[PDB]
């Protein structure tokens, strides 16, 4: 799953 | 919309937490930190949103540590 932390 | 759905601070130049299911569930790091410390941790919206299935998503321990720093 991809991190929920984004930029 | 690129701002926190709790405190409504813009998120255009920084990092944030993005709910994997609900796109409008964006949260700044301070708001995510407040939900983690209070929960123990599902979606800071409180709607216990699920994964991309039906099981609700939760922060991984490494994500929690990143937010607390
Ligand atoms: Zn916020
Ligand atoms: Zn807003
Ligand atoms: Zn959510």
């Amino acid at each position: 799953r991809s991190s929920v932390i984004t930029s | 919309p690129l701002c926190c759905t709790l405190c409504h601070e813009r998120l255009e130049d920084t990092h944030f937490v993005q709910c994997p299911s609900v796109p409008s569930h964006k949260f700044c790091f301070p708001c995510s930190r407040q939900s983690i410390k209070q929960q123990g941790v599902y979606c800071p919206s409180g709607e216990k949103c699920p994964l991309v299935s039906n099981v609700p998503w939760a922060f991984m321990q490494g994500e929690i540590a990143t937010i607390l720093a």
